[PDB]
Parts: C-alpha cells; sequence; structure tokens
RNA sequence: GAUAGAAAUUUUUAUCCUGACGCUAUAGAGAUAGUACCGUAAGGGAAAGAUGAAAGAAUAAAAUAAAAGUAAAAAAAAGCAAAGAUUACCCCUUCUACCUUUUGCAUAAUGGUUUAACCAGAAAAAAUCUAACAAAGAGAACUUUAGCUAGAUACCCCGAAACCAGACGAGCUACCCAUGAGCAGUUUAAAAGAACCAACUCAUCUAUGUGGCAAAAUAGUGAGAAGACUUGUAGGUAGAGGUGAAAAGCCUAACGAGCCUGGUGAUAGCUGGUUGUCCGAGAAAGAAUUUUAGUUCAACCUUAAAAAUACCCCAAAAACCCUAAAUUCCAAUGUAUUUUUAAGAGAUAGUCUAAAAAGGUACAGCUUUUUAGAAACGGAUACAACCUUGACUAGAGAGUAAAAUCUUAAUACUACCAUAGUAGGCCUAAAAGCAGCCAUCAAUUGAGAAAGCGUUAAAGCUCAACAAAUUCACCAACAUAAUCCCAAAAACUAAUAACAAACUCCUAGCCCAAUACCGGACUAAUCUAUUGAAACAUAGAAGCAAUAAUGUUAAUAUGAGUAACAAGAAGCCUUUCUC
RNA sequence: GUUUACCAAAAACAUCACCUCUAGCAUUACUAGUAUUAGAGGCAAUGCCUGCCCAGUGACACCAGUUUAACGGCCGCGGUAUUCUGACCGUGCAAAGGUAGCAUAAUCACUUGUUCUCCAAAUAAGGACUUGUAUGAAUGGCCACACGAGGGUUUUACUGUCUCUUACUUCCAAUCAGUGAAAUUAACCUUCCCGUGAAGAGGCGGGAAUAAAAAAAUAAGACGAGAAGACCCUAUGGAGCUUUAAUU
RNA sequence: UCGGAGUACAAAAAACCCUCCGAGUGAUUUUAAUCUAGACAAACCAGUCAAAAUAACCAUAACAUCACUUAUUGAUCCAAAAUUUUGAUCAACGGAACAAGUUACCCUAGGGAUAACAGCGCAAUCCUGUUCUAGAGUUCCUAUCGACAAUAGGGUUUACGACCUCGAUGUUGGAUCAGGACACCCAAAUGGUGCAACCGCUAUUAAAGGUUCGUUUGUUCAACGAUUAAAGUCCUACGUGAUCUGAGUUCAGACCGGAGCAAUCCAGGUCGGUUUCUAUCUAUUAUAAAUUUCUCCCAGUACGAAAGGACAAGAGAAAUGGGACCAACCUCACAAACGCGUCUCAGAGAUAAUUAAUGAUUUAAUCUUAACCUAAUUAACUCAUAAUAAAUCCAGCCCUAGAACAGGGCACA
RNA sequence: AGUAAGGUCAGCUAAAUAAGCUAUCGGGCCCAUACCCCGAAAAUGUUGGUUAUACCCUUCCCGUACUACCA
RNA sequence: AAAAUG
C-alpha cells in the first residue's frame, strides 16, 4: 500500500529511516576516542627547531641499502651441477 | 542530483543525521524542582 | 481524429473549452447577447457555449 | 595516398638412395556414387560396413551391458532443488541458474530439450631469453663505432542485402504467331461489343479453413455468358532485358528486377561464439577524426633493465576594487617509492552518494563541468553506488565494527454592574459614542465625547471604572486511490549488557579477492627420436582439450498416446435391402 | 471490357469520339502498305464550350521569330454612393492578372460554415447562399439517357441482426479399439498478498496458504508460441526511381 | 574556425543547442636581419619567448606602432614562380581534387546505446482540501462565494526524462465479463441555511447494490428525443484482440487541393485492404440468510397572507437481482428442454457522522482522547436460522443422474 | 512556437543628388463646378553606435507570409 | 484634333 517512489535511498523522496540510540552511543564513543587522540596530539616532546635533522643518517643509510638491493638485481650463476644432474634421469640398475 | 537549496527539505545523509542527533541541545536540569522548593 | 498512428490513438490532443454565457461576467452584456444570437448553433440548451480544437498535434497548441 | 615494382649484372653438378612425426567410415576425394533424390533446364547432391580359421560350424559361440531415452521402481506441505548436516529420504537454516551485452541482468534482455562426434589465434620488421663466433659475424651476394648467426617467443570462426561475367529458363504467367474446337434454351426485324439463364470463364460479399482438402481451398452467394469471349497443340519475344488495356504487374510457389555457376573463404567500425589447472600485478576516458557503434596519440597499467631520489611536506613566496572551502612550490620528518631504457596491448559508449556550479520547474532514478568515495559472502527486512571492512587454506576457539520498533499526537475561562452636562462642535433629510472632520473636557470613590453589535435616524445589547473575589491561563491542533492491513508482540529484575564480518587474535600452514589487457609455473590426449613393455621418462611437433555461436550431422526425449484419419446394413460369403 | 496469380476489381487502366505533334517512302517489322496513310502521345462517347499569356524551360528555327488541345502561370496597396459593401478612382508590378461554369465538393485547416426538407431526435443524405485568397475549362470545366458485385441516403415487404434467445438433427465433442504429428522446451520439487528490485516477481524480503496424483472446461498471467520489428534511429551498408547533383 | 569576461572566487586545465562581446582587418613609418644558449605550452602537427655573438644607423634603442591587442587565420600534394615566392567562406575551417533529392515498392547488420504505445521518476500543467480576510452578498468575510497570497496532499491530461523491453510489451472505439478506490449520482443517517412548506445551496459519515433506451459521427468526447432514484469521477498495459469485432488509424492500388521541374510528400480529406494458435505451468470452474420505485389513506393535515404544500407510521402493486419450476399459453412432429409463462426472497447484535440525561478537573455549566450505566441512531460485518450431514453389496439392466468416472432405483405391478 | 521580407509625405513607387504621379491649400481659366495652367507645404515607425554618403547592423511597438512532419 | 456637368 505504502510505496517508496523511485529507488529506496536515491530519489528526492527517500526512506525516512531514523537514527537509533545505538548509533548515537556509537558516535559519542567515537567522538570521545577522537577527543582523547587530539588531546594526546597537543604537547610534543621535541620542538620543530629541536627536531631539525635529528634522524638523517638513518634515513640516508636506509636509502643506500634500498639502492644497493635494487642494483644487486642480476641473473644467478649457472653451475655444472644443474646441467649434469639431468643425466641422472636414466640411472638404472646393472 | 538536487541543488544546494531546495523546497523539499533536502532529506539528509545518514551520517549528518546522526551528527545532528548527537549535537541536539540538552537543557540543564536541576536536581530539585524550584517551583515548590522553599 | 485523423492520421497519427499510435500517437493519435493513445494521446489526448483534442481540446474543448466549455463555459456558461449568462453568468460570464468577464464579457460585456451586449457582446454576450450578440454571441448568443450569432453563434446559437454552438450553444446547447443549458446555455453553455462549446468550442473545440483538433487541428494541432499538441494539446497546449 | 592506399599501393605497385623491375632490369643491367650474378648463383644453380649427372642417376638410385620415395616415401609419409597425413586420416581411418561425422576423418580422408562428394563418392559404396555424380548413383538415388531435389529441380522444366543449367545445376545441387547424400547417408549408408563391422562375429568368426570355417555360417558346406543359424537345437550358432564369445566379450560392454558403460551416453542421452525407458523399465525394474508414479508421487505425500516448502519452493534455481544444493549445501551445513543429522540416528533418520524429507521436515530445520542459508544462497535471486549459466554464458553474452551492459553503469547496472534472477530479471519478464539474448542463447540453449538432451547425448555423441566435429566447430574458432596464423605470420618473426623492431625487441626479450638462450647459445656459437666475436671487431668481426654468416656454408656466396649482406650487416657491422659490440656486433653478426642460429633457435624459442605473434597476431580466430560464422553471418548479409549486394556488384560483375557466363550459362539455363515463355511446358506457369504477359503478349503475339500458325492450326483446330466450343457457346444449349428464351425474348428479339438481329450473331445488336442488346436482355434472362445453362455448359463454360472470372472471382463481389460472407462463413469455415489458418502446419488446413489446399504453400490460396470448401460452402452459400455473385459478374460475363455470339465476343475486346473462352480453350487444345506447336512456335517466338531472356534479364543493362522480354512483355505489360501502368498493378512498377508477370517472366516456374520469395521479381523495385529470375535462377544456377564462377569471382567467393565478397565485404562488413554490426551481432553471436571462441575449448585445461593454478599463481602475480591490474585499468572508467585529455586531444583529433564524414568522428563520437571506431581508430591514432597522451595520461594510467603489465613483463623485463638502469639508476636516484620519490609521496607527507613547517617557515618564506604566488595582483591589481570585495572575496570561502582551499590550491602550487619546498625543508625536516614517517615510509619506499619515483624517473628513465626497450617491448607493449586493453580503455577512450559509466552509474550513484557527499560537495562547488549551470540548464530545467531553487522537477526528476534528468543533462553538462571540478574534488572525494563505493560497487561484502556483514548491516540498512529485500537492495549498485549508504555505513562497518589492509578479501589465502583448515578448526565443532575467542575479542570487536557498522547495526534492531524514530518523536510528539496539545488550545475551557464563568461571576459584578452600569447613572451625569451631552444630541460635544460642523456638512448632511438625519449623524444622539458610532458615513465623515476637529476637540477628547468635566459630576459621583467609582464610567472612554466611547473599544465591539444594532437603528434610516434613535432606542436597545456588550466592553473596560468602582464596589466581590482573587488555581493556572502568549502562540502552538491540517482528508484522501485504486488485487489484501501488514512480522507477532511488548510502558520496569539492574545495560558503556549481551548477540553480531572477508576485521583482529588463537592452533597449524602450501602465508591474502577480482572484469579487459599483460606475465609465469604446470598439464589432459596424440605422432616421432631415444628409455619402457601390467603403459612410463627426457626431448621435437602440432587438425594439441567445448556447459553455450536461433552452431552441422545422427539418435532420442516433452508437447503426447494429444490433435488428427477410416469400413452403409443384414447375410446362406458375395446374395439381397437404404441412399 | 482489363488490372495488383497469393490481403486492394475500384472512383484505377483501356474505350468509341476530339486534338496534337513525326514521316513524300520498297523488297523480313511498319508493309508486301503511301498523308482519307502509318507511328509517338494527351483527354475521354454524345450536348454547351474550351477564356488570357511565349515573361521563364523545352520543340521548330541552326540568330530574330512561331508554339500552350507544350512544360506551366493567370495581381497587390488605399479611399470612396447613406452605416454593410464598393459601381469608381490614384498608384505599382506583370506575359497575362482566374473568363464561362460549378461550388463547404473525393477539393488543407477554421468546419458539425449558414439555412430549408427528411427523423421525435442526424457531425448522415439531398436542395439553396457563397472569395474556393489553396475551384476552374483536353494534366479538360459544366449538365443528360442507358450503364456499375464502385461509394453514400430513404420508402415500404422481409426476417433471430436485435429486445431475449430457445428447441431439434449432422459434423464436432466425451468413452472403447487401431494408427499416430506440430510449433515449443535452461533445469524446475512450477501458490496468494504487500513491499523491494534492470523502475509490472512462482523463485528476493515480511506474512498467509499448503496429503499426493488423474479426467473435462475458461483463458487473467508465464512481459505465452510463431517472424535476429516491417514503425524510429545508426551504418562514412545496399537497391529502385527523378533530376537544376558530381565525372562522362 | 580563433580571441576576451563569468561559469572556473586564490598555480594550471576543465564541458553544455550555458549568459554576453567580438575576429576572417584597417592606418602610419622606426620596413622591423643572420646565428644560437636556456625555457613556456603541447598527444602529434602546430604555436610561443629568448641571453651571448655578428651586418647597417645614435657611436646610448630598435620588441615595427595604434584601434579592450588577445583573435585578424589553413597541413600535405599539385599548380603557377624562376633562385625565390604566391595560389582555397578547402568556413564541414587537422582540410576527400571534383558527387543532389525521394523511397508508404523497399532490403540488410544492429540499437531499448535511440523515438511513437504501455510501465516508472518529477509534478511544470491538472485535481483536491485546509490557513489568511480585503471584497460580493440590502446591514454581515466565511448561508453561498471570495482577488493578491501560504501550507500540504493525489498521480487522471499534456509536457519533461530516456530506466525495462526493437532475436516484437499487437496499437482506438465498441461486444462479453467485470476487480477495486471514494474525491458519492441515487438509495441511508445527520449539521448550517439569506431553511415558514415543496423544490433548493453547501458540510459530515456511509461503497452491501445499481447507475437506461435511441438519431448523427469509427468515434472516446459532443449535439439532440424520451425516461428514470441515478444516467458519478477514476485506476485496472487510461482493464479485457492465445475471447470477438476492424469503422478509423497503421503497408502495398487510386483520386481531389497544395508543395516539389520531377521521383515523391500530407495531426488534409475520400473508396478498398489476410486479425494465426491443437493450453505445458500458475489461476479458476454455484450454500442462502434481498434491493429499489409507484399508488391509498396519512391530508389538502402540519407549515403559510394565499398561491403552494410535508415528514414519519401502515396497506398494497410492481421492477431488478439471487434461487427454482411446467397446471395453463407459447416455442414444441420424443415422454423432455425452454420464456414470453409461474413460485419464493427473512430476524438479532453492531456501529461512523450527529442528538440529549447524570457529572469533576474548572463544587456554575459542559454528550465524557474523565469514569458508571446511558437512550435515537447509515450502509456494511458477524450470528441465530436454513442445506449437506445413516462409511466398506455393488456383476449386469433402467434413470427426470450423468463427458469418462461418479449418483439414484431393479419385491409388489 | 521558428524562419523570410518589412514599416516613407495624407495614398502608392522608388534611391540616399530624399525624387515621380495622386491628394491638400492659394491663385488663373469658366456663368459656376470639373479638366487643364502656375506656386507652397508635405517623411525613412522608434533606441544606439558608426561612416566621405546612407540603402550598416541592433533595442521598443505594428501588420504580416511559409513550416510545425514519421510515428 | 480635344472638349464633361448644372
Ligand atoms: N574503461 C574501463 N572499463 C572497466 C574497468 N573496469 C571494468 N570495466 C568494464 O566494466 C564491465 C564489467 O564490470 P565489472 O565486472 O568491472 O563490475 C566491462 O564492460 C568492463 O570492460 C575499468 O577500469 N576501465
Ligand atoms: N587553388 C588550389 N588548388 C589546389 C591546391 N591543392 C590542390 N588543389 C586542387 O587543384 C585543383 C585546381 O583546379 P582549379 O580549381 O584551379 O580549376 C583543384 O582540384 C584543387 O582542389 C591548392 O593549394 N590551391
Ligand atoms: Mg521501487
Ligand atoms: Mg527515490
Ligand atoms: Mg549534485
Ligand atoms: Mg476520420
Ligand atoms: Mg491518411
Ligand atoms: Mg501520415
Ligand atoms: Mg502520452
Ligand atoms: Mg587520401
Ligand atoms: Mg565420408
Ligand atoms: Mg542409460
Ligand atoms: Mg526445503
Ligand atoms: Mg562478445
Ligand atoms: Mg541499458
Ligand atoms: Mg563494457
Ligand atoms: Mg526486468
Ligand atoms: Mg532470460
Ligand atoms: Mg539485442
Ligand atoms: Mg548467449
Ligand atoms: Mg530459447
Ligand atoms: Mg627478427
Ligand atoms: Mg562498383
Ligand atoms: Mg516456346
Ligand atoms: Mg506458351
Ligand atoms: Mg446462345
Ligand atoms: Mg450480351
Ligand atoms: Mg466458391
Ligand atoms: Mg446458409
Ligand atoms: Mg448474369
Ligand atoms: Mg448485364
Ligand atoms: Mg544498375
Ligand atoms: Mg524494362
Ligand atoms: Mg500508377
Ligand atoms: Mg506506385
Ligand atoms: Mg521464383
Ligand atoms: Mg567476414
Ligand atoms: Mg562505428
Ligand atoms: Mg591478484
Ligand atoms: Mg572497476
Ligand atoms: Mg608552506
Ligand atoms: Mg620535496
Ligand atoms: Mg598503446
Ligand atoms: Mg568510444
Ligand atoms: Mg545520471
Ligand atoms: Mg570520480
Ligand atoms: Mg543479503
Ligand atoms: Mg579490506
Ligand atoms: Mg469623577
Ligand atoms: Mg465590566
Ligand atoms: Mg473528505
Ligand atoms: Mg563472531
Ligand atoms: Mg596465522
Ligand atoms: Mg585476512
Ligand atoms: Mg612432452
Ligand atoms: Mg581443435
Ligand atoms: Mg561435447
Ligand atoms: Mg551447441
Ligand atoms: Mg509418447
Ligand atoms: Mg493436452
Ligand atoms: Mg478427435
Ligand atoms: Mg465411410
Ligand atoms: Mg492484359
Ligand atoms: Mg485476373
Ligand atoms: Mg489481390
Ligand atoms: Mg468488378
Ligand atoms: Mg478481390
Ligand atoms: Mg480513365
Ligand atoms: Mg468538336
Ligand atoms: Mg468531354
Ligand atoms: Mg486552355
Ligand atoms: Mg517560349
Ligand atoms: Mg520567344
Ligand atoms: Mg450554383
Ligand atoms: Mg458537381
Ligand atoms: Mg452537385
Ligand atoms: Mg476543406
Ligand atoms: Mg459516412
Ligand atoms: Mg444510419
Ligand atoms: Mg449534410
Ligand atoms: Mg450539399
Ligand atoms: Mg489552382
Ligand atoms: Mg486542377
Ligand atoms: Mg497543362
Ligand atoms: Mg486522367
Ligand atoms: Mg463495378
Ligand atoms: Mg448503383
Ligand atoms: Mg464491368
Ligand atoms: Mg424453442
Ligand atoms: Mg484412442
Ligand atoms: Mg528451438
Ligand atoms: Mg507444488
Ligand atoms: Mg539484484
Ligand atoms: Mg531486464
Ligand atoms: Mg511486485
Ligand atoms: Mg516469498
Ligand atoms: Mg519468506
Ligand atoms: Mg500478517
Ligand atoms: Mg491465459
Ligand atoms: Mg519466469
Ligand atoms: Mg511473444
Ligand atoms: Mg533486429
Ligand atoms: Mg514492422
Ligand atoms: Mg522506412
Ligand atoms: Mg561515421
Ligand atoms: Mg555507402
Ligand atoms: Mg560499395
Ligand atoms: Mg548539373
Ligand atoms: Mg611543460
Ligand atoms: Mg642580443
Ligand atoms: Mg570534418
Ligand atoms: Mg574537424
Ligand atoms: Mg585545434
Ligand atoms: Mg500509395
Ligand atoms: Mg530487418
Ligand atoms: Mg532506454
Ligand atoms: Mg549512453
Ligand atoms: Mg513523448
Ligand atoms: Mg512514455
Ligand atoms: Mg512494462
Ligand atoms: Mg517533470
Ligand atoms: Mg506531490
Ligand atoms: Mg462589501
Ligand atoms: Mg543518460
Ligand atoms: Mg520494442
Ligand atoms: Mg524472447
Ligand atoms: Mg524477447
Ligand atoms: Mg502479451
Ligand atoms: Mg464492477
Ligand atoms: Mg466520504
Ligand atoms: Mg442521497
Ligand atoms: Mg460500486
Ligand atoms: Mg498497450
Ligand atoms: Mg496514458
Ligand atoms: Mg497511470
Ligand atoms: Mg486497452
Ligand atoms: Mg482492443
Ligand atoms: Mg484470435
Ligand atoms: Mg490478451
Ligand atoms: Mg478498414
Ligand atoms: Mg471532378
Ligand atoms: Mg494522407
Ligand atoms: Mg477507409
Ligand atoms: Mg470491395
Ligand atoms: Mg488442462
Ligand atoms: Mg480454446
Ligand atoms: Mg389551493
Ligand atoms: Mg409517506
Ligand atoms: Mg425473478
Ligand atoms: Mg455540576
Ligand atoms: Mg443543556
Ligand atoms: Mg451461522
Ligand atoms: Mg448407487
Ligand atoms: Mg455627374
Amino acid at each position: 500500500r505504502n510505496r517508496i517512489p523511485g529507488r529506496q535511498w536515491i530519489g528526492k523522496h527517500r526512506r525516512p529511516r531514523p537514527v537509533s540510540a545505538q548509533a548515537k552511543q556509537n558516535m559519542i564513543r567515537r567522538l570521545e576516542t577522537e577527543a582523547e587522540n587530539q588531546y594526546w596530539l597537543s604537547r610534543p616532546f621535541l620542538t620543530a627547531e629541536q627536531e631539525r635533522g635529528h634522524a638523517a643518517v638513518r634515513r640516508a643509510a636506509a636509502f643506500q641499502a634500498l639502492k644497493a638491493a635494487q642494483a644487486a638485481r642480476f641473473p644467478a650463476h649457472r653451475r655444472l651441477e644443474e646441467q649434469l644432474g639431468h643425466l641422472l634421469v636414466t640411472r638404472k640398475w646393472s | 542530483g538536487s541543488k544546494a537549496v531546495t523546497r523539499h527539505r533536502r532529506v539528509m545523509h545518514f551520517e549528518r543525521q546522526k551528527l545532528m542527533a548527537v549535537t541536539e541541545y540538552i537543557p540543564p536540569k536541576p536536581t530539585i524542582n524550584p517551583r515548590c522548593l522553599p | 481524429s485523423g492520421p497519427g498512428g499510435q500517437n493519435v490513438n493513445k494521446v489526448n490532443s483534442k481540446a474543448e473549452v466549455r463555459f456558461h454565457l449568462a453568468t460570464a461576467e468577464w464579457i460585456a452584456e451586449p457582446v454576450r447577447q450578440k454571441i448568443a444570437i450569432t453563434h446559437k448553433n454552438k450553444i446547447n440548451r443549458l446555455g453553455e457555449l462549446i468550442l473545440t480544437s483538433e487541428s494541432s498535434r499538441y494539446q497546449f497548441r
């Protein structure tokens, strides 16, 4: 009898689906969590002028290690064992 | 797709509805009714 | 009426305007009498004058 | 432009060593055969075989009893027919068949009754990998500033209306040419392109029939019926044409131009299909274009290789009348990504939500631009886009996330009385608190030249003023559609409960989803060279894998034992009765 | 009389009659014919007739000039008699400015134009008025006898057409016996309501219903079957037809 | 095709058949060179700047300048030039060297990517109610209306969108059968009236039942005749063509008027023009318990100055519909069937709108989303009541019983 | 609703030297009118920007014509 | 040649 024109959650007339107490409590809990986050994000330990290049040798070393790992990309060695082990497929009993 | 300003009250997105419900005004309620409090 | 296929078959495009002449206060009295005399064939017995339009394809036209 | 393409000049040694990494009766010639059959003709053109040494061993013997279709053995509420299971077939719970096309398909968009056999990726210019030789390479002709040679990596199937050339068609039909034959009766001086009505020829109307008796019929009813009439035989006019009392008719059952063969495997930006497993990464559009049904680039993305900076980015900096969210450029820092080199294809036909705008109607599940997001197997009952969610496997472990009945349905204000200058002054027939204008004084403690009704003008009825008490007293309430309303229910046992995922821990691991396109590892079945000989291994090859093309052939099912078909009777047996 | 064999038999074509044009002539048509003839055409017997124009395009003339029974065209603006009209006038362009006749028609729309007859009632039919600014004279205009399975309207008679259907037979139909197809089919263990959804649900969601199988009927649905919509659009796809399209 | 402004508010880019300006060049002399770093922009082609160095003039600048200065322009090839240039509303402006109409005689490959019908979204348009009182109504907004305006609802018309279908969703009116909504035409119960009575005008509730016969038109509509208690508005694929009709629309033939030189064209009219299906599945294939008009009295009574003229109660007649039946008439050459013929058709509760009793909040009153019992009260809807309602004999033969299967009889005679 | 041509003295044709015939007024001819013979006045419907000139193009009001088709 | 009306 009661029809929702168009699709249920697109048109100009949508479903009047309301907000619930559980949803309100969930939003309040998330808001409290975020308030605690932004409180903890208020007072830094070191200042911007004190942190100027405090950790740079480690970053340079990490970048150098990445460069070395990338430059080490190269085909592996071919040994005599790889070629001579295929002969064993016909190893019989005398 | 509707305009920013419409006449049909522009039914709101669910998270904004939840935000409005959370931020609804809560009047201060005293412990004791002062009408026939002394 | 006329050839329009399914369009004329299932589209309401014939217009008819019918209104009473005696109580039509938006027309002058001598003009009303003159219309009642000259166009008596288009007026029925209840005093209602009828006009119809079929030529144009569009209802608004 | 697409494309076409030499020559001068060079090389080529006699014979045998020839058979098959070709097929085994849907394959290989169409072939058991150009035969049946279809066609007037040119022409098209198949399917069909399986015992054995002996069937001069048919009271005949042995291997499968494995497809679809049936019987043995019809079925018992409920549901894409299945899974979780379970003592138990159902009963309980959960999942909207599969490909194709789409923004999106269970869609009521397309395809398929089923089984069997056939049916669809093909090329080495540039490049990657491997190997030989290397300033040289190649078994002759060329290429070379690390190159030359060799090998492996690559690019489908079906489908038109059509155009041309050459045959075959006037035995049907259109019109002619020779030779013949028909029109009885009646009215009429008539064989009069007269009249009625037969044979005969056409086909007006209706009803049956519509896979029928019939690829044009039957019944009733109609027009002509001595003529521009029908009709038999023979012949002619042949397609850029013939013929036509023009219907663009007819020319052998489809004619705005016949049919067959050949070009022909015509061509299709258009539709349909495209056959084994697993793994990795993975794309929604800026510019041109007889172009928006497509191609070619750029931006993305895939497989390899070189490097070094790549995203977040504090200051400082980016216009002049006013201007928001905020953008560009860079330190530092948190991460590992980014840029070039060489191969490249797909895509360039898109939806919604939040935001900034425009058009429309401050209308759309509307259209056009910019930023962001999504397209769960959880939640919003069902659901594309909304929310929760870094998508592997096994468990009969656990903790969480979004999330489940949303708010009022409300408007009572009652007693107490009303006398005085005075009809305050002007116009008006009248203006006595009251069509109108100006003053708005003053008596009784207590009453406005009067705040609402009423009279033509009055009169009269109410308000505020005293005296009598003193709950609160401002606005706020608003119908409807069509098959049948729509989980049922519940105002108090303690709730920052509990129950709830592809999320996260736990126990083990083979240790993270996917369309187009791209890469890799394996592999089903054949043939060949070597192993092997109770059926395999390493290599080289392809006619190398079918749940799908209104796919071809053969057999089968449903519709269905349904629609539909027939023989007059008795009798002494072919003799008598009824039409 | 003929025609679309196979949805159209006609108001279409042809037709006697009337007009045009083209030809002075011999061995296969025309024609074994010779302008009173023979072809290419238009319109349709008969009766009244066929009014104006060579400005354009064709044809003769190879230029001028002739042709409309050739292709075809035959007017505006404004005021005026005494009110409606305009006998009339001024001015302009043309090749002429639509003559006779008929007229709401088979004739754009306004149209069911107005009026009379017919009916109790009529957008039907017939007769009249008539600018039809888009009628009109051999692409012929007007009437007339006979004619027509042509298209419309009446008067009786007639009747199941209908008020309102009924009864009886045959073929059908149902049962027994024999023979035995077709379109169609993804699989179905194949319900109803509301909502949802690619926007019309048997398969989803929320509820109701629910021993299982035959046989005979009705067709609301399975967006039923039949034909890769014939309407519309696209295709740098065709073909027919006509030319003042482009190469010839 | 190109440029400027807003959209695009602050680095760049950014679209629409979005809102406005323009450009396809003019005038003058300073006649404005060569070569080359480095950059802007950009898919490509193209477009832009430009440091240093050289040739000629001050021995100090040369970017030609102005008209919003930004646009004022065109690629190959080929032709003409003769040493170095030019040539196109190629304006469809990234440009084919040169090509028109019509097809309803049409054909083919596709599209629901794209229209006409239906469905669906929105409600511009349409239809409803309420809010607001200026005004009409002799005084008086609301008895009946009510302009300029407000709020909300429905999805019947047209328009808009282009989401489902173009390997088919068959398209108007009618014949048959109708299902449903109430925003009710009648029938029923009420309120207000500018309601004395009858006719009336509005307002509320009520959908079990009905809503006529004819002429013209294919007509839905519409005009007219006679009636009725009434000739209601809609949805249903503006219902229903596997039930029917084909008049029109919607093929091929042909006329008339007009357009086009022609082929052809027409929401411009006239004649004629094939309407297929054997039912697989879902669904379905009869219980009743009435309705409404017209006559006599009521009574020319109430009501009224008279003309006019009731309600209610009770008697009957009919008509429709449901269920049945042949004594007679009629159809009837069968004993049956059939109508035109005949018979029957109902009690209780319950309510919505609306009236009054009693009574507080609010010691008055007040029908009470205050209680208690209340009484007058519509249609529906249920229930009394009515029908079926005794299980296992069934070979054969009859039947007023029947498709088959079933069911009733076979002792009188 | 779109496209095409437009708006001239009081009336019609033109073209940008705004003219040519009617109409009007004042005379003459005539007995008086009319004809005829002289003289004068007579405007681009309006807004804007322009040119050597306007027949340039736009805004506001007027009559107009043709189209509105397949469904 | 021309040339109307009262
Ligand atoms: N252009 C483009 N098309 C896509 C992309 N992803 C999916 N599609 C298209 O989307 C359709 C399938 O939808 P999907 O399977 O992705 O939901 C196909 O037509 C496919 O080509 C994409 O990233 N880019
Ligand atoms: N005028 C011109 N004609 C060109 C050009 N390029 C090619 N053409 C062609 O050359 C031809 C010249 O012939 P025209 O038209 O002069 O008789 C045409 O077909 C034209 O299209 C060009 O650049 N200019
Ligand atoms: Mg919906
Ligand atoms: Mg909606
Ligand atoms: Mg938006
Ligand atoms: Mg008609
Ligand atoms: Mg027609
Ligand atoms: Mg038409
Ligand atoms: Mg419509
Ligand atoms: Mg070319
Ligand atoms: Mg063979
Ligand atoms: Mg088997
Ligand atoms: Mg189950
Ligand atoms: Mg495909
Ligand atoms: Mg689609
Ligand atoms: Mg796609
Ligand atoms: Mg669907
Ligand atoms: Mg399907
Ligand atoms: Mg399709
Ligand atoms: Mg398919
Ligand atoms: Mg199928
Ligand atoms: Mg190579
Ligand atoms: Mg060709
Ligand atoms: Mg012959
Ligand atoms: Mg013959
Ligand atoms: Mg005879
Ligand atoms: Mg005769
Ligand atoms: Mg017959
Ligand atoms: Mg008969
Ligand atoms: Mg006869
Ligand atoms: Mg005759
Ligand atoms: Mg040809
Ligand atoms: Mg021919
Ligand atoms: Mg013809
Ligand atoms: Mg024709
Ligand atoms: Mg044939
Ligand atoms: Mg092909
Ligand atoms: Mg294309
Ligand atoms: Mg992956
Ligand atoms: Mg994607
Ligand atoms: Mg900064
Ligand atoms: Mg940086
Ligand atoms: Mg590419
Ligand atoms: Mg594209
Ligand atoms: Mg959209
Ligand atoms: Mg985006
Ligand atoms: Mg779900
Ligand atoms: Mg995740
Ligand atoms: Mg006093
Ligand atoms: Mg008082
Ligand atoms: Mg109401
Ligand atoms: Mg859990
Ligand atoms: Mg683990
Ligand atoms: Mg995980
Ligand atoms: Mg191998
Ligand atoms: Mg194969
Ligand atoms: Mg197979
Ligand atoms: Mg197949
Ligand atoms: Mg069978
Ligand atoms: Mg059957
Ligand atoms: Mg039968
Ligand atoms: Mg027989
Ligand atoms: Mg003939
Ligand atoms: Mg014939
Ligand atoms: Mg025929
Ligand atoms: Mg005939
Ligand atoms: Mg016929
Ligand atoms: Mg004729
Ligand atoms: Mg004559
Ligand atoms: Mg004649
Ligand atoms: Mg003539
Ligand atoms: Mg001439
Ligand atoms: Mg001449
Ligand atoms: Mg006449
Ligand atoms: Mg006539
Ligand atoms: Mg006549
Ligand atoms: Mg007419
Ligand atoms: Mg008629
Ligand atoms: Mg009639
Ligand atoms: Mg008539
Ligand atoms: Mg007449
Ligand atoms: Mg004419
Ligand atoms: Mg004519
Ligand atoms: Mg002519
Ligand atoms: Mg003729
Ligand atoms: Mg005839
Ligand atoms: Mg006749
Ligand atoms: Mg005849
Ligand atoms: Mg009878
Ligand atoms: Mg049988
Ligand atoms: Mg089939
Ligand atoms: Mg079932
Ligand atoms: Mg779905
Ligand atoms: Mg669909
Ligand atoms: Mg539904
Ligand atoms: Mg269900
Ligand atoms: Mg359910
Ligand atoms: Mg329920
Ligand atoms: Mg049905
Ligand atoms: Mg289905
Ligand atoms: Mg169908
Ligand atoms: Mg198609
Ligand atoms: Mg069609
Ligand atoms: Mg067509
Ligand atoms: Mg194209
Ligand atoms: Mg072509
Ligand atoms: Mg071609
Ligand atoms: Mg030409
Ligand atoms: Mg750049
Ligand atoms: Mg310099
Ligand atoms: Mg172009
Ligand atoms: Mg272009
Ligand atoms: Mg460009
Ligand atoms: Mg025709
Ligand atoms: Mg087709
Ligand atoms: Mg669509
Ligand atoms: Mg699209
Ligand atoms: Mg439309
Ligand atoms: Mg529609
Ligand atoms: Mg639909
Ligand atoms: Mg709309
Ligand atoms: Mg609304
Ligand atoms: Mg008043
Ligand atoms: Mg769209
Ligand atoms: Mg369709
Ligand atoms: Mg289908
Ligand atoms: Mg279909
Ligand atoms: Mg259907
Ligand atoms: Mg009904
Ligand atoms: Mg009501
Ligand atoms: Mg009533
Ligand atoms: Mg009813
Ligand atoms: Mg329909
Ligand atoms: Mg409709
Ligand atoms: Mg509707
Ligand atoms: Mg219908
Ligand atoms: Mg119908
Ligand atoms: Mg039928
Ligand atoms: Mg039907
Ligand atoms: Mg018809
Ligand atoms: Mg005629
Ligand atoms: Mg027509
Ligand atoms: Mg007709
Ligand atoms: Mg006929
Ligand atoms: Mg059946
Ligand atoms: Mg049937
Ligand atoms: Mg009396
Ligand atoms: Mg009474
Ligand atoms: Mg009865
Ligand atoms: Mg009391
Ligand atoms: Mg009282
Ligand atoms: Mg009972
Ligand atoms: Mg029995
Ligand atoms: Mg005179």
